[PDB]
């Protein structure tokens, strides 16, 4: 009810749980690639592996 | 009825490339 006291109030929830693996991601932040490089010393990161 | 299943019955453990190598 709308008059409920603060503890007794409804509340939404979401859970947002991660399939995080060494697996092809198909969720991705909000990120840029670059061309690849191939024999020379480089910084890397291919999808978070950095 | 019944059988022996051998060595039937493992499976790729995890999505990881490993090659000339014993794991556990
Ligand atoms: C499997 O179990 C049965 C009894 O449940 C037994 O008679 C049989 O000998 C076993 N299977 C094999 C391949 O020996």
């Amino acid at each position: 009810q709308p008059t409920n006291g603060v503890g007794y109030q409804p509340y939404r929830v979401v859970v947002l749980s991660f399939e995080l693996l060494h697996a092809p991601a198909t969720v991705c932040g909000p990120k840029k690639s670059t061309n690849l490089v191939k024999n020379k010393c480089v910084n890397f990161n291919f999808n978070g592996l950095t | 009825a019944y059988t022996n299943s051998f060595t039937r019955g493992v499976y790729y453990p995890d999505k990881v490339f490993r090659s000339s190598v014993l794991h556990s």
